[PDB]
């Protein structure tokens, strides 16, 4: 009985999370430029300071 | 009187051996079923964690 209850609860949780991932991937293609933007910003500050 | 007690002992002993054999078979089937379900639980838990 315990195991039945636990599996049911987890299945419900898995569906909820799948709906949230589908909304987030429509935004991400452009990530290949992060480390480069951070270093660029850091460099600009260092130059000013 | 000694013959009667021996007959009782025979009945009880027979019942006992018969019950024990059938109980061991159930326990083994039960534990197998629990392990199978537990394994399913474990796979779902890992997938949920990765998504989170």
């Amino acid at each position: 009985q315990l195991l039945i209850k636990q599996i049911r609860d987890m299945r419900s949780e898995h569906v909820a999370l799948q709906n949230q991932q589908k909304l987030a991937e429509k935004v991400d293609r452009k990530i290949s430029d992060k480390d480069e933007n951070i270093q660029k910003t850091r460099c600009m500050w260092n130059t000013i300071m | 009187m000694v013959e009667m007690i021996e007959s009782q002992t025979l009945l009880l002993t027979y019942l006992t051996i018969k019950m024990q054999k059938n109980l061991f078979r159930l326990e083994e089937k039960a534990e197998r079923n629990l392990l199978l379900v537990n394994d399913q639980k474990d796979q779902l838990q890992e997938t949920i964690h990765m998504m989170k």
